[PDB]
RNA sequence: AAGCUCGUAUCAGUUUUAUGAGGUAAAGCGAAAACUUUAAAUAUGUAAGAAGUCCUUGUUUGAACGUGGACAUUUGAAUGAAGAGCUUUUAGUGGGCCAUUUUUGGUAAGCAGAACUGGCGAUGCGGGAUGAACCGAACGUAGAGUUAAGGUGCCGGAAUACACGCUCAUCAGACACCACAAAAGGUGUUAGUUCAUCUAGACAGCCGGACGGUGGCCAUGGAAGUCGGAAUCCGCUAAGGAGUGUGUAACAACUCACCGGCCGAAUGAACUA
RNA sequence: GCAGUCAAGCGUUCAUAGCGACAUUGCUUUUUGAUUCUUCGAUGUCGGCUCUUCCUAUCAUACCGAAGCAGAAUUCGGUAAGCGUUGGAUUGUUCACCCACUAAUAGGGAGUGAGCUGGGUUUAGACCGUCGUGAGACAGGUUAGUUUUACCCUACUGAU
């Protein structure tokens, strides 16, 4: 019971932690689909859920079998069997956890873009030389040096105008290719443009 | 302590149950054609290879296993290789109209769920509704359910008593479906007390 | 690491003749 | 060997130790070249960049330049008369004085000696020599060349080089917004300085090739005449 | 015990089909005649199928050192059966006599490899004629020119329970 | 692997890049005595009667089983120890598959256990092999075949059998 | 079987044995650490506990909640007429 | 195997006079004097020469010969400290709160007093070991120089500053503040 | 045994001899290692005379032997001993664990059956600190000596004996061991084995070279040995990977592997105890 | 667990006669956190009131180390038993679980079988259910039902 409960607690922490990708705002949904594969994201959390259900089931089955144990040897074998079944359940979950740690580290760093507040995106080529529109119109650090993609993600700054709060978003940049041949970095810019009600 | 031996016999490496192809078409066609009358009851089930017979039809296929083409390591990480979205839209304007539909759907969903809540606003006043009383859990006790499963395991005919005032409320469908799966040979009867 | 390896080697290689020199008349 | 010993660190690289047979091959190639070619110069190339050596080696084709262990070349030519290979050859193995190359050739002695008098290419001011210049690293953001092309012509030194600048070079460097920076000008060496290791490592780091390289050629053995002429063009 | 070196010479019992069988000799280190003669019979069992009841002992003779007051470098060759198999060994023993070298080696096997006198097989003992042929540094360290070493921290054995001076570890 | 790197059953084109005496395998197994099979159950207010018996090993109980009334119930087969499926390993094909149990053919200890259908080590059970797709010559498809239970399911949880091909 | 609900000990084990004190006048088992640089002073005194009474105190405790506010305190009055010296005792410091 | 006799050589320079009686070593030279108690090592010294001293262990194990090179190197560090002298240079760096490092006489003794370390109101006191001189370079901003005849004292006091300004409960990838030894050298430079 | 019946020399918890035996698998030398010699037991069955042998002269080619006489007492191996089977008859006793050696079958591991032999019962004494199962030990009362098993720092009679090594344990060991936890882990120490390198310069250090096609192909915002997928070759060499890692947005730089200069003589690796 | 695989090693005499660490693969309820919101014979009576101590396999508090650890928080790990570790609701009881409070509501040993108590071993009353021809006994269920030191020794607490 205790080992099953421990595994279930870690899995519940994982499941209740990570955002539900189809319940977040469509901007964040498309951003998380760009950064992490949406299908991989959901598949990994589903593997966590399946592992949780299976570990619960193994615990229940082997608590019922131990109920009829007749000796310390048989009961020891039943406990070892249950614990090994949970172990092989977990070890089969090696790749989803490796994916999810990287996702968690990365998703916890992402900016706090609010789709609904007053926003204004900074498209085109603002960051040239020492100058950058986002470093000058708000407090924020954005790398600048002239190569094609010196920032690979959305950067947010904030300022106040007429006692109201504004956010300004620097997009990583776009190329003039067709949509079937643009990469995730500039899908970020395109999704930011298409979703955020901005100027 | 017995002398538990199993002799070398030819009988143990032979087939025990085979089903003719013609019998397979017969039973496969008969499975669909069967209808159940409520007054017929199952006295005894035929031992049949249902795995070869219960092949339903399907209009949609299972979604493909994506981990065979691109792995988690290829999807995201230090060694990620997924650089372009694998299902990029044809053009920008269809992307834009899809985005507008998604935003409209999401915001309408937020609006309709705002009709269910003011418990979110109760979190602004920081109280919580009272505990579930132990008296509304009574009957879900594990000893009671063990007793029921003994009664079912030991009965050939199972009477399900219903309150004529509100029968559907006092109908325990989970036990019915458990018996339909696990014990088809035990006979459910309703009695409208 | 025995120092007199070659000497005892040669001595016993000389003694391989007796196993085939004498046995036949 | 008894315990608590240093663990040999091995890695998984391709190239393997050469061994005894490579030295045997150098020995035999020197022998056959001695039998074939006429003039055998001994060339001192103590610190030579490989492109320089390959250009020298390809600025003639009908000759051969052989390097290798100094001891194996002195062996092949022979330490003394009792073990030499050709009459009066041990006066050459007494003249192998460091990184030594053997130039077997048929070209006239005048041609070879003028070529090795007049061949020069620039190199880094290798340590333990008189410094051929004096460069002071300017104050401010240090650039790749340290001011030897102007600031707008040079690019800033990589921030990842700052730990080396601060620890291995002992230059008092700062990081100001990702750029290595010294608050005051820093002189590395003065003209005439007997360079230490860190001075010459600093000069190489900025690509300062103010010094020059030329082949130090000592005596050559004339095969058929069976004598050695102590040419010396340092 | 304190060892002696024997030669033990034997042969199979004569037969009508063979008069004067071959005579076999081993140099054997043992405490006394009886152990040495049994040692002979055990080895002669192992070497080839000669039974003790089928043969005899034609001689047994103690072997002494030719120069029992000249320090030699001894190269001793040993196989044994401790504690989990069989082994070859080669030990240098700077010593005066073969029997003292052998006793020193038996003490060394008891000390390190934890093997009894019945587990140890002395294969060959040889006076290294040339000091350049010594291979072990712990013996080669006493062969150096003009060898001197102190005996620091002398402990004086006291026949008295009490002493009226604090003892000295001098010279 | 590094040094061995530096040192230097046909399939159709649709199956490349795809892969993942009549003696029984256990002729004699450990004998399980009746006092180890059966656990005595006392009844009465003083626990004075001891006729009811409870099987401590796993059992396959059939498809239309019902528990006979407790007053006439001697051999107790608890519902938890009733096994419906056993994962059978095919020796030739090398795969293990979770196959339903159809019958118990021979418990080596005694025919009383076979009648009771207990699953212990070495019991010959009949399994529904219809998944494996074995077809006999003559075109009939095999859906029932014997398998010997190769483990002790009482102390493993599951029933592990190997197929008698 | 372990203690079901952990509760702390009733009482103090360093105030044992809870026996009657051997004398009515409690001993001083430690005197303040002697500092020879300061002038000569007495480290204790003797008086008689007279009773208790109530004090209003004008509390000057900065950072407190009763800062600059009168607070009523209970106090103990010890009657202390002057004590008169009658002897000296010299103590040597020994390995026991 | 017990080495019959293993030796190391402590070379004394021209200006240095070392006195060793009962494994108490006094080293005197131009920059002062040092003394170390070596009575825990069973080791034997010998004046082979006015410019060389032989340190030796007779009949020693593998652990006992491990202490000859330590003893030789300790006497060597004494000699270099009493001629060249040891000079540890520490540089203190900060992000927002400027560290204020001053030298104050607290109670007849000498103290490095580190203030405002990451805005701490705590004052950090590091006692100056005897014979260590704490000097503040003016040519370079924010650098401390420690010098002395003993490498042990100078290095210990430098490490004491290094540790008194340890960053606690912060991500030391982002909080770079502290007092760091930059350069370990000799006072002279060049002889 | 109230007994008496011969005590006539009658046997044995033993060996030897002669013959079986599982004929094992090993002799070497066979026409061939496959039998036929040949050889020890694994460790136990039979037999070794004087109421036995020889001769006879009669019964059914025939040997089973009727009957009368001689052999004579080293009378038929060794060792030990004084003793009869019963004919007669009477008390207690039928309960039980342990170990060894075989032997059969075992499984999580214990083990379970058979056969024999010892120990305890009924039994003290010396030793194992202690004690059903261990080591020693022929129990009247004493004296003297000598010992067994175990010991000899002190408790404690007896060497803080001699001697050769090993070991330092931040809870050593003193202890049983084809016993378990036990297969391994350790920059503890010691002795070994095998292989390899070495004045054509070994190990460790600095110092230098570490190149040329070439930024190889594909990929893409970039990818130049070092995000990746596949090639992984040639040249020049003393040596130098279509690159061991740090690094760069890419390069740069550093690095190793690989050579070479200085130094000078032993060293490395895997294994065993 | 069963059935494989590989092979560091082992055997060795033949490395294919066989063993065989680590590593790994198949079997277990449907790849998109939906369900799998889901219960299935403990022949068991132990458990609470008070109170003490010990264990460390540490929940908290102290100090550390490692993490995308910015901060805040957290996770994992080390030394650590000095010091704490709750109020109630619940049902044969206890854990669970529930509610909350808390720094945390850690896990155990010796537990307190006639120190005090509740159910059960609860004995002769009775009722119902099952079985038995019956007397009766049980698959049950319900109910009512005396138990008594110390004044002895020791321990412990205090006192001569």
């Amino acid at each position: 019971k205790y080992t099953g409960e421990g595994f279930v607690e870690k899995f519940e922490d994982i499941l209740k932690g990570f955002p539900n990708i189809n319940d977040v705002h469509p901007f964040h949904r498309d951003l998380m689909d760009t950064l992490y594969e949406k299908n991989h994201y959901k598949i990994s959390l589903a593997a966590i859920s399946r592992a949780k259900s299976l570990v619960e089931q193994v615990a229940r089955d082997y608590v019922r079998l131990l109920k009829f144990g007749q000796s310390l040897f048989q009961c020891k074998q039943l406990k070892r069997a249950a614990l090994g079944r949970m172990a092989t359940i977990v070890k089969k979950l090696r790749d989803p956890l490796a994916y999810l740690e990287q996702v968690r580290q990365h998703i916890g760093r992402l900016p706090s873009i609010d789709p609904n507040t007053r926003t204004l995106l900074i498209c085109g080529y603002p960051n040239v030389g020492k100058s950058s529109f986002l470093r000058c119109i708000t407090k924020s650090d954005v790398d600048v040096q002239p190569y094609a993609f010196t920032t690979k993600s959305l950067y947010v700054g904030h300022f106040d105008y007429k006692y109201l709060r504004f956010q300004a978003i620097d997009t990583p940049g776009i190329l003039d290719r067709p949509t079937e041949e643009m990469n995730n970095i500039e899908m970020q810019s395109i999704y930011a443009i298409a979703h955020l009600r901005s100027c | 302590i017995p002398d538990a031996r199993v002799q070398p016999d030819r009988r143990w490496f032979g087939n025990t149950r085979v089903i003719s192809q013609d019998a397979l078409q017969h039973f496969r066609s008969a499975l669909g054609e069967t209808q159940k009358d409520t007054y017929q009851v199952l006295l005894r089930r035929n031992k049949l290879p249902m795995s070869l017979l219960e092949e339903k039809d399907a209009d949609e296929s299972p979604k493909a296993r994506i981990l065979d083409t691109e792995s988690y390591a290829d999807a995201f990480g230090p060694k990620a290789q997924r650089k372009r979205p694998r299902l990029a839209a044809s053009n920008l304007e269809d992307l834009v109209k899809a985005t507008n539909e998604d935003i409209t759907k999401y915001e309408e969903k937020q609006v309709l769920d705002a009709t269910l809540g003011g418990n979110q606003e109760d979190k602004e006043n920081g109280w919580t509704s009272a505990a579930k009383e132990a008296i509304f859990s009574k009957g879900q006790s594990k000893r009671i359910w063990n007793e029921l499963y003994k009664v079912i395991d030991s009965s050939d005919v199972v009477i399900h008593v219903l309150d004529a005032r509100d029968p559907l409320g006092t109908r325990c469908k989970s036990v019915e479906e458990y018996m339909k799966k696990e014990t088809p040979h035990k006979h459910l009867i309703y009695v409208l007390n | 690491n025995f120092p007199y390896k070659a000497k005892i080697l040669e001595e016993i290689e000389a003694k391989k003749m007796k196993d085939l020199e004498e046995r036949e008349l | 060997m008894p315990r608590s010993k240093r663990s040999k660190l091995v890695t998984l690289a391709q190239t393997d130790k050469k061994g005894r047979e490579n030295k045997e091959r150098i020995f035999d190639e020197v022998r056959e070249a001695l039998d074939t070619y006429r003039y055998v110069w001994v060339l001192h190339l103590d610190d030579v960049r490989t492109p320089v050596l390959q250009e020298i080696r390809t600025s003639w084709a009908g000759s051969k330049l052989i390097m290798g262990k100094r001891k194996v070349l002195q062996k092949a030519l022979g330490e003394k008369r009792e073990e030499e290979y050709k009459e009066n050859l041990y006066q050459l193995s007494k003249l192998c004085s460091g990184v030594t190359g053997l130039l077997f050739t048929d070209e006239d002695v005048n041609t070879v000696k003028e070529y090795f008098k007049s061949y020069v290419r620039s190199d880094y001011s290798r340590p333990n020599t008189k410094a051929p210049l004096t460069f002071t690293i300017p104050e401010g953001i240090v650039y790749s060349r340290g001011g030897q092309i102007p600031a707008e012509e040079d690019v800033p030194m990589i921030h990842s080089l700052e730990p080396t600048m601060r620890n291995k070079f002992e230059i008092p460097t700062k990081i100001k917004a990702g750029k290595i920076t010294i608050d005051s000008p820093y002189l590395v060496c003065t003209e005439g300085e007997k360079l230490d290791v860190r001075q010459a490592l600093i000069l190489k780091q900025f690509g300062i090739a103010a010094s020059e390289f030329k082949v130090k050629v000592s005596a050559y053995y004339d095969n058929d005449s069976s004598t050695v002429e102590s040419t010396n063009i340092n | 015990a304190h060892f002696k070196e024997y030669q033990v010479i034997g042969r199979r019992l004569p037969t009508e089909s063979v008069p004067e069988p071959k005579l076999f000799r081993m140099r054997i280190f043992a405490s006394n005649e009886v152990i040495a003669k049994s040692r002979y019979w055990y080895f002669l069992q192992k070497l080839h199928k000669v039974k003790k009841a089928s043969g005899e002992i034609v001689s047994i003779n103690q072997i002494n050192e030719a120069h029992p007051t000249k320090v030699k470098n001894f190269g001793v060759w040993v196989r044994y059966d401790s504690r989990s198999g069989t082994h070859n060994m080669y030990k240098e023993i700077r010593d005066v006599s073969r029997v003292a070298a052998v006793e020193t080696l038996y003490q060394d096997m008891a000390a390190r490899h934890r093997a009894r006198f019945r587990s140890i097989h002395i294969l060959k003992v040889a006076e290294i004629e040339k000091t350049a042929d010594v291979k072990r540094q712990y013996v080669k360290q006493f062969l150096t020119k003009d060898l001197k070493f102190p005996l620091p921290h002398r402990v004086q054995k006291s026949t008295k329970t009490f002493s009226y001076k604090r003892p000295s570890t001098f010279y | 692997a590094h040094e061995q790197s530096k040192v230097k059953d046909a399939l159709p084109t649709y199956l490349l890049d795809r892969e993942q005496k009549f003696s029984v395998p256990l002729p004699k197994v450990r004998g399980i005595s009746e006092e180890e099979m059966f656990k005595v159950i006392k009844t009465g207010k003083s626990r004075s009667k001891s006729w009811k018996r409870m099987i401590t090993k796993h059992t396959f109980v059939g498809e239309g089983f019902t528990r006979r009334p407790v007053k006439m119930e001697r051999i107790i087969r608890p519902s938890a120890l009733r096994q419906k499926k056993a994962n059978v390993t095919h020796p030739e094909l090398g795969v293990t598959v979770f196959l339903p149990i159809l019958a118990v053919k021979k418990n080596p200890q005694s025919p009383m256990y076979t009648q009771l259908g207990v699953l212990t080590k070495g019991t010959i059970i009949e399994v529904n092999v219809s998944e494996l797709g074995m077809v006999t010559a003559g075109g009939k498809v095999v859906w029932g075949k014997y398998a010997q239970v190769t483990n002790e399911p009482d102390r493993d949880g599951c029933v592990n059998a190997v197929l008698l091909v | 079987s372990h203690r079901k609900y952990e509760a702390p000990r009733h009482g103090h084990l360093g105030f044992l044995p809870r026996k009657r004190a051997a004398s009515i006048r409690a001993r001083v088992k430690a005197f303040p650490k002697d500092d020879r640089s300061k002038p000569v002073a007495l480290t204790s005194f003797l008086g008689y506990k007279a009773g208790m009474t109530t004090i209003v105190r004008d509390l000057d405790r900065p950072g407190s909640k009763f800062h600059k506010r009168e607070v009523v305190e209970a106090v103990t009055v010890v009657d202390t007429p002057p004590v008169v010296v009658v002897g000296v005792v010299g103590y040597v410091e020994t390995p026991r | 195997m017990k080495y019959i006799q293993t030796e190391q050589q402590i070379e004394v320079p021209e200006g240095v006079t070392v006195s060793i009686k009962s494994r108490i070593v006094k080293v005197v030279g131009p920059r002062g004097t040092l003394t170390k108690n070596l009575k825990h090592i069973d080791v034997t010294f010998t004046k082979v020469n006015n410019q060389l001293i032989k340190v030796a262990v007779h009949n020693g194990g593998r652990k006992h010969v491990a202490a000859l090179r330590t003893v030789k190197s300790l006497v060597d560090n004494m000699i270099t400290g009493v001629t060249k002298g040891y000079k540890y240079k520490m540089r203190y760096v900060y992000a927002h709160f400027p560290i204020n490092v001053n030298i104050v006489e607290k109670d007849g003794a000498k103290f490095i007093e580190v203030r405002n370390f990451l805005g701490d109101k705590k004052i950090r006191n590091v006692p100056v070991r005897d014979g260590v001189t704490i000097e503040f370079s003016t040519n370079v901003k924010d650098e401390i120089v420690l010098s002395g005849n003993s490498v042990e004292d100078v290095s210990q006091n430098a490490a004491d500053l290094q540790q008194i300004c340890r960053v606690r409960n912060k991500d030391i990838r982002k909080f770079l503040d502290g007092i760091y030894v930059s350069h370990k050298g000799f006072i002279t430079e060049d002889l």
